[PDB]
């Protein structure tokens, strides 16, 4: 097993065994399905300077043991390395997760916004901020407006109009979805100060 | 509360005229008649100037049952 | 022929007499039940009905 | 409908006799080899001396 | 043996009769 | 529109699942007719 | 659109099956 | 860069000073490029070489040692290196022996699929030749069958690679089979019993046996002690598989 | 089933189709031996007067049969032996090593060995026959072939039965027709939901 | 020259009875288009095959020049691939789409159909290069079209294709694209899909003995209960083999009796083959006596008669006899992969003896149980004895003075309730066959 290359307590051969992990994740599963307590190992040696991508590599563990939420937890605590590259099938699985988690923790932080919030983490609120608004500026505002509302941010809508206003009926859209679709008041104010903010 | 509780759902439901005849597939038929008349009830008042054709559809039997 | 309710030990030459409890005739019973009402039935339906 | 035959079909090549033509039921004892049990009667009276 | 088994047993005839006449209708419907 | 589809999936559950759950209702209040009849 | 009509639609009739169920004892 | 491939390892190698030199092998001829591809480069075909001859170097050294963990990382190191059979290669040599002491130690450490799906990798070395890798299968083949004495004379020599240490090692794992099968149901243990029969003729074993388990020895004979009873039953867990059952079809 | 419709004595022709009444008597006398041991089939078939009256006509057919109705081995097995040799002579041989005389002497065995706990295998032996090893080496085969519910203690040479009670023996066919029909179900739960 | 003409005329009729039972299936895809009922889909999949087995090159040209009505990348396709003979005295009515229809883009589930009937069209001629490619296609075509209904088409398009690959030896290299479907199908939900690609995945490391990886991978991977009956029994099959190999011998037999119980019985002549093999092999290594009533198989009669002669050598306990007939017809049992458990059961039959001798036995001789089963050693007896109870097999016991083996005892408070401990998932059953029935109560 290539894990003993990890478990060697040589710096460079645990980068050489750890990098062409993301390149053998579509065609070994198993192999690394078994290998959670190595990655574990290489997670908690820190000292070592691959820490992030051994991070990222456990995410991808954790894509093999069908632990999606985990494997964002753990390309969230890499950081930088959630965002490596921003079109695939895993990518938009992960990030469709913590758009619910994001939305999720602002509805509840809105309903209950007199301090002791539960704490919006920087590395999630940064991977969140970069995929909404490349989802902006990719400039199909039929959907960008949707995708926005989906990830229920209380100046998303403002940013919307601010920015390219693609296709300017999307003002009437809007308004129409806050009037029939979006009616239970207590998250619905968001977008109701937005809406009249504007109108 | 049996004939109040199947009579004033309409009030709410309305906003959905498609749901008011699913809501009531018990209701329309309970072994209640005061159930089946607020079922009955209901419908009509979730559907004030809606050409349903599904309410209209479950209320037909309903026109002529033996309880007055 | 059952006339009697015993059993001969005799390596230690006696014979065991033990008074045997006939209300026990329920696990017979029972086991009568299971055989004509799912032999007779499951065999017979679900071969005719192979194909569903 | 399809005959499965991507799993390995080796038909009996034979095709020379059915050992239990009949609907006689074998048990794992019937298909034992032994001189049935008259002659082995008569050796444990001949051993027993009648 | 004869209650769990036996309910068993009629809940599987009921839905094996309801599947053979929910196949029968998708078939011949049209 | 995935996590459409997925909720979409979800409700078809949701009326498969109530479908049996009305028709046992209403034919279990129809025998209770019948033996009020 | 078809989003939050297919959130609220699946609210209602997942409440619905619970509540109609309900009656079965 | 293909430095002293076995300048010092053929011959004799018993310092403690060459495991730098393996390290500093390990930093620049190991790390050369891959041992993934393997496609064209017979330079890397020879890189192979030369980390199959380090990987059997270093297993040598470390079953010498007795290093469980550096052990176990060039056993682990070895099967994956191996994971990739080029049959233009040369093969057996240093195939089937190691291949059969790994095995050995791994049922040591009690492992067995790994053991019968190698044995599946290899259809024909395992059984028509190579005593070299059956020996570990006829080893377990009696240990599972009918012997216990036989197997530890059978142990008495391996034809693989010599170095009779995996023998040991499985005499330590039948030395605690046999503890687990003497404190199984048996009515009585003599200590002449425990001692002369089976194996361990008063050794420090002897103090192992009569200090680590139970059976307290009697008068030159250890008994079996409180295990099977009567058991007058309080009748719980069926009573709360009963409510079980209840909820169960109490509902839907 | 044979025997159930095949004790009717009432022929088509005197002396016919089996090619005699006596050997159509001779097949109900194998046919009834292979069915059953001795219950009220003094009842059954020994109260029949036909019955009485072949089994003078015949002798040794007599003899087997009233030798196993009164369960006296000695005669019993040479008389069996003399059976098996007879229908080894007869073109209906199709039980050749099931249900000749190992089917009957299985029977013959259950029949001895219940109602005792432990008999002794010497005394059985002479009892039932001779050859102390012949009747062990039996009693080992046929308990290796499932029947015999008991066990032998060789150290002493000793039968120790195992006759579970009423409540214990239906019990157990209990659990075998449930081990069948939970199989039976599984196999309709592969039917639904395909 | 009237017989020939006769007989040409006959196949070509069947030929055009072929192509109206492909314009049946043109007809079933356009009515579940119209319905969005994939079950009609299924009732398609489920009669392709039976007509499967005559098909001509000349009629499946007409089948693709009269479909194409408009110009498609299918067409381009397959004229150049699919090579139709030389010119025919019959032609049809080619004009089933005129005006809207053929205005109309083609529907993407009809274009898996035809790519995947061109491949097992292909591989029923036996050619390997242009299957493959219209199997890449097939994948390409249904990657990039995003319909929910194309994935459980999608299910049985990726088993054939790993099954044409698996000729093609590219079983190994079909690997990546197995792994990324199933990723794909791990996005959309797609459980038979999930289930066609891991059966594929299981024959793969089976071909290549990949055993240790593919126990690896069961274990880990969640196998969806509702998928198809066939991937179900083949997975099933899968499973048990390897827990036979890893010496997982209760749930091997379990796992291989309902693969045999699911299999169809009318049909899969080679998987019934396989599972009787195993079953004797398995069940003989369990001392497990095998079922006679199997013996009855019409298709196992010559390889099961070596199989019932090493039946009645594990019951006796000899040995020469059937390393003789092993020796002389033990290369179907290397083919089918078991004679390394052949030689482990031609050693294990004294454990199955011992076992059914102490069965048999109350208090046996060590001596006797060496002579009965060819040990010639009281050590080697005694060895055996503590070997079987601390397997835990049986209950003999061992008394260093002469052997003694403790009786049974009468039945206690738990001998009475394991029975309805083990067997009161009747109403488990009850309430899946209820949700089931709720499930499949649909009234339109």
């Amino acid at each position: 097993g290539i894990i003993s290359l990890l478990d060697e307590d040589e710096p460079q051969l645990k980068e050489f065994a750890l990098h062409k992990l993301n390149a053998v994740v579509n065609d070994f599963w198993a192999e690394i399905s078994e290998s959670v307590d190595k990655i574990e190992v290489l997670y908690e040696d820190e000292g070592f300077r691959s820490r992030q991508f051994a991070a990222l590599v456990a995410s991808k563990v954790f894509y093999h043991l069908g632990a999606f939420e985990e494997s964002l937890n753990y390309a969230l605590g890499a950081g930088d390395l959630f965002n490596v590259n921003d079109n695939s099938e895993y990518v938009e699985t992960i990030i469709a997760k913590c758009i619910d988690h994001y939305t999720k923790q602002c509805v509840e932080n809105a309903d209950l916004p007199e301090g002791e919030k539960k704490p919006i983490d920087q590395r999630l609120e940064g991977i969140v901020n970069k995929m909404f608004q490349r989802c902006l500026d990719d400039h199909k505002y039929k959907q960008a407006i949707g995708i926005a509302l989906e990830t229920r941010r209380l100046d998303v809508f403002e940013k919307t109009i601010l920015e390219s206003n693609d296709v300017p009926g999307m003002l009437a859209y809007s308004l129409k979805l806050c009037m029939s679709l979006m009616q239970n008041k207590q998250f619905r104010n968001k977008v109701l100060r937005v809406l009249v903010k504007i109108y | 509360v049996r004939r109040a509780a199947v009579e004033s759902l309409g009030f709410i439901l309305f906003r959905t005229p498609e749901q008011c005849p699913s809501v009531v597939s018990l209701l329309s038929e309970s072994y209640n008649p005061h159930v089946r008349y607020g079922a009955a009830m209901a419908l009509g008042i979730c559907c004030a100037g809606t050409g349903n054709k599904e309410a209209i559809n479950l209320l037909e039997p309903m026109t002529n049952d033996p309880v007055n | 022929d059952k006339k009697f309710h015993g059993i001969l030990d005799q390596g230690e030459g006696v014979l065991i007499i033990f008074d045997e409890p006939p209300v026990d005739k329920t696990y017979e019973a029972a086991l009568e039940t299971i055989q004509n009402m799912s032999k007779v039935v499951d065999s017979l339906y679900n071969k005719a009905k192979k194909l569903t | 409908d399809d005959e499965f035959e991507e799993f390995p079909a080796e038909d009996w090549a034979g095709l020379d006799e059915d050992e239990d033509a009949h609907v006689w039921e074998d048990n794992w004892d019937d298909d034992n080899v032994e001189d049935d049990f008259s002659n082995q009667l008569r050796a444990e009276l001949e051993k027993h001396g009648y | 043996y004869l209650a769990s088994l036996i309910r068993s047993v009629v809940a599987l005839h009921n839905l094996i009769n309801n599947k053979i006449a929910n196949r029968d209708a998708e078939k011949k419907e049209g | 529109q995935y996590y459409l589809s997925k909720i979409e999936e979800l409700q078809l559950i949701v009326n498969d699942k109530s479908q049996n759950l009305r028709r046992l209702q209403a034919q279990r209040n129809e025998l209770n007719a019948k033996v009020r009849l | 659109k078809l989003q939050q009509e297919l959130e609220f639609l699946e609210v209602q009739e997942e409440y619905i099956k619970d509540e109609q169920k309900n009656l079965k004892k | 860069m293909y430095e002293q491939l076995k300048g010092e390892w053929n011959r004799k190698s018993p310092n403690l000073s060459k495991c730098g030199e393996e390290l500093g092998r390990l930093k620049l001829v190991l790390l050369e490029l891959n041992f993934l591809p393997t496609t064209g480069t017979k330079l890397t075909k020879q890189q192979l070489i030369l980390a199959r001859d380090i990987l059997e170097i270093g297993a040598q050294w470390s079953i010498l040692r007795k290093d469980i963990p550096s052990f176990e990382r060039y056993m682990a190191q070895l099967k994956c290196y191996y994971f990739d059979y080029k049959e233009q290669l040369p093969e057996s040599a240093y195939m089937h022996q190691l291949l059969g002491l790994n095995l050995l130690f791994l049922l040591s450490q009690n492992r067995v699929a790994e053991f019968h799906t190698e044995l599946e990798r290899l259809p024909a070395k395992d059984i028509q030749t190579n005593v070299y890798i059956k020996h570990p299968v006829s080893l377990e083949q009696y240990l599972m069958e009918g012997s216990y004495n036989k197997v530890f004379l059978a142990k008495g020599n391996i034809p693989a690679e010599s170095y009779t240490f995996f023998i040991d090692i499985l005499l330590d794992t039948i030395r605690d089979e046999i503890a687990g099968c003497i404190e199984k149901a048996y009515e009585k243990i003599l200590f002449t019993e425990a001692t002369r029969i089976l194996f361990f003729n008063t050794p420090k074993k002897m103090t192992d046996y009569a200090k680590k388990r139970g059976w307290v020895l009697g008068p030159n004979n250890y008994y079996s002690f409180a295990s099977q009873q009567q058991k007058p039953e309080d009748t719980t867990i069926p009573s709360t598989e009963l409510a079980k059952q209840v909820i169960e079809y109490a509902r839907q | 089933q044979a025997a159930e419709l095949f004790l009717d004595t009432v022929s088509t022709f005197t002396s016919y189709e089996l090619m005699d009444y006596k050997t159509f008597v001779t097949y109900t006398v194998y046919v009834s031996m292979i069915a059953l041991e001795r219950p009220d089939l003094r009842e059954k078939v020994i109260k029949g007067a036909e019955i009485l009256e072949v089994l003078h006509s015949l002798p040794a057919v007599r003899q087997y049969l009233f030798s196993l109705y009164e369960c006296r081995y000695s005669v019993f097995f040479q008389s069996l032996a003399v059976v098996e040799q007879e229908m080894k002579k007869d073109w209906l041989f199709a039980p050749h090593y099931r249900y000749y005389v190992r089917e009957m002497r299985i029977h013959a065995y259950s029949q001895l060995l219940e109602s005792y706990r432990s008999l002794t295998l010497g005394y059985m032996a002479e009892a039932f026959g001779v050859g102390v090893e012949f009747i062990d080496q039996e009693l080992s085969r046929f308990i290796a072939a499932g029947r015999l519910h008991c066990k032998i203690d060789k150290v002493n040479e000793i039968v120790e039965t195992n006759r579970p009670d009423s409540k214990n023996w239906q019990y157990q066919e209990t659990i075998k027709k449930g081990d069948l029909l939970l199989n039976r179900v599984q196999k309709l739960s592969r039917v639904i939901n395909m | 020259k009237t017989a020939a003409a006769a007989a040409e005329h006959s196949q070509r009729e069947l030929d055009t009875v072929t192509l109206e039972d492909i314009k049946e299936h043109v007809k079933q895809l356009e009515k579940a288009v119209s319905g969005k009922e994939p079950r009609f889909v299924l009732r398609a999949l489920r009669m392709l095959p039976s007509t499967s087995r005559r098909l001509n090159h000349y009629v499946l040209y007409k089948a693709v020049q009269g479909f194409f009505t408009s110009n498609n990348a299918t067409r381009d396709f397959l004229l150049p691939f699919l090579e139709e003979p030389m010119d025919t005295e019959a032609d049809l009515q080619f004009r089933p789409r005129t005006g809207k229809a053929a205005s109309t883009p083609l529907l993407p589930e009809v274009e898996a159909y035809l790519q995947l009937l061109v491949v097992i069209f292909m591989m029923n001629s036996k050619r390997y290069k242009e299957a493959q490619k219209i199997s890449d296609d097939l994948m390409q075509k249904i990657s990039t079209q995003n319909r929910r209904a194309l994935d459980l088409v999608a299910a049985k398009c990726y088993y054939y294709h790993a099954r044409v690959y698996e000729f093609l030896d590219k079983l190994d290299v079909v690997r990546s694209f197995l792994h990324a479907r199933l990723r794909t199908a791990t996005l959309r939900h797609d459980a038979d899909g999930q289930a066609t690609l891991l059966n594929l995945l299981l024959r793969n490391y089976l071909h290549y003995s990949l055993y240790d990886q593919a126990e690896k991978l069961v274990s880990k991977s969640v196998f969806p209960e509702q998928a198809n009956n066939n991937e179900w029994a083949r997975y099933l099959y899968y499973t048990g083999r390897i827990k036979a190999i890893q010496l997982e011998y209760s749930e091997a037999r379990r796992t291989m009796t309902n693969a045999l119980r699911k299999a169809p019985q009318h049909t899969a002549v080679g998987f019934k083959q396989t599972v009787h093999k195993l079953l004797i092999v398995v069940e003989l290594l369990l001392g497990e006596i095998p079922d006679r009533l199997q013996f009855r198989q019409p298709s196992l009669k010559r390889s099961l008669m070596p199989y019932f002669l090493l039946t009645q050598a594990v019951r006796t306990g000899n040995l020469a006899k059937f390393n003789q007939v092993l020796d002389q017809f033990g290369e179907k049992f290397q083919a089918d992969g078991t004679y390394t458990l052949i030689i482990r059961l031609r050693h294990n039959v004294i454990k199955t003896g011992v076992r059914m001798i102490s069965l048999s036995y109350s208090r046996i001789s060590l001596a006797d149980i060496a002579q009965k089963l060819q040990l010639d050693s009281p050590e080697d007896a005694e060895f055996i004895v503590a070997k079987a109870i601390r397997d835990g097999v049986i209950e003999a016991s061992i008394n260093h003075e002469k052997g003694y083996v403790q009786s049974k005892e009468m039945i206690d408070i738990y001998s009475t309730r394991e029975p309805q401990l083990a067997f009161h998932q009747r109403i488990s059953f009850c309430l899946d066959i209820h949700n089931m029935s709720v499930k499949a109560m649909r009234f339109p």
